[PDB]
């Protein structure tokens, strides 16, 4: 699964 | 309770793992009105991070249970009225942070880092809606998370170094909106090839404090390259 | 809601890891008075055993900063005070699961095997509040319970083979209070070994559906042993 | 870290 900021 | 005593409060309910409660925290501190500091601004980003990530995290799985029972209708009733519980939450939860943001945050950046970071916020925060949106709103809040996103995208490239983990992150989100959100991969993936090739391009630009930060994101842009085109 | 309903409505909230909602679904169940079933009583179980988990870990974690502050006189006081507000919060949570057993789940085990779980349910319960009691109460909230456990180890024994996995689970912790609570280290490793040994002397009883459950718990007894001798 | 059942 995609990664942004507000990973994980 | 004061200021001083908050921001240690909050750093304690993170150590304990209590988001709720670190948040809460926050979210007085950032209403006695006074501009937030690096460290304070940080407590609330992730404190809340947090707290809206268990959301998201609840009702992604709800949801794609919704879907598996397809065919069982009781099941399927079941779900549908918990995913929109969550749902719910999670909607206040970021009118709550875009309500804070407009009242404090965003109005009192006396500098541009605090602009393009709250300004990301806001993006962010919308964009957490348009994943739970909601047909006729979408539209609306889409366009909201759009504008937020553009406004600090532009304001990053004109006062912060290609390297800056600001607008490095930013960059990783505005492409994940234009991926997942605006259903537009290529703009996606020129968008973070663009971040990261002119971030590969000056690493010397690195201040000490944050050379692991710009990084990690720089990793995080590449993969999603990586993957999107997969 | 009905009872088919709020099982299946715990059945989700457990999916979406959100534990105080799973609870309070089956503290409902519980309080219509009918005797549970196996599937509703581990539910029950893990429910709580979740939430009371968290504040617990939350306890420890900020315990452990006082400590580490000894010496740092304004810091110390914020930690008593948040230490203080899981504790509360824990202390509800025990009552609630005790009150529970009190009114229903006890005076309702028609079965040996209810009896036995619930009591240990006690054991445990009461094993938490002794955690964190209190000077004066701590006696006696031993007590209460070291006998739980008591009774439940007898009547474990007298109707449950060896590798019966709720006999097993019960000596695990039951060893556990007299190591950590009744600070008795030769006790609770004898406890242990004993049904380690005669589980391992007896494994053609594992019923299909809890041969993995039995296995398990024996790993784990076999590794406080290894701990605790180390 | 000792193991119960309200382990992990």
């Amino acid at each position: 699964a995609r990664k942004s900021t507000g990973g994980k | 309770m004061d200021k001083n005593e908050l921001v240690q409060k909050a750093k304690l309910a993170e150590q304990a793992e209590r988001y709720d409660d670190m948040a809460a925290c926050m979210k007085s501190v950032t209403e006695q009105g006074a501009e937030l500091s690096n460290e304070e601004r940080n407590l609330l980003s992730v404190a809340y991070k947090n707290v809206v990530g268990a959301r998201r995290s609840s009702w992604r799985v709800v949801s794609s249970i919704e879907q598996k029972t397809e065919g069982a209708e009781k099941k399927q009733q079941m779900a549908r009225e918990y995913r929109e519980k969550i749902e719910t939450e999670l909607r206040d939860i970021c009118n709550d942070v875009l309500s804070l943001l407009e009242k404090f945050l965003i109005p009192n950046a006396s500098q541009a880092e605090s602009k393009v970071f709250y300004l990301k916020m806001k993006g962010d925060y919308y964009r957490y809606l348009a994943e739970v949106a909601a047909g006729d709103d979408k539209k609306g809040i889409v366009d909201q998370s759009q504008q937020a996103y553009q406004e600090a995208f532009e304001i990053s490239k004109k006062e912060m170094q290609p390297t800056h983990p600001i607008r490095l992150g930013l960059a990783l989100n505005f492409s994940v909106f234009y991926y997942e959100i605006l259903n537009s991969p290529e703009k996606a993936c020129s968008l973070a090839k663009t971040a990261f090739d002119e971030a590969i391009a000056e690493l010397d630009t690195l201040s000490e404090e944050s050379y692991k930060d710009s990084t990690l994101i720089m990793q995080l842009l590449r993969d999603n390259l990586t993957l999107w085109t997969s």
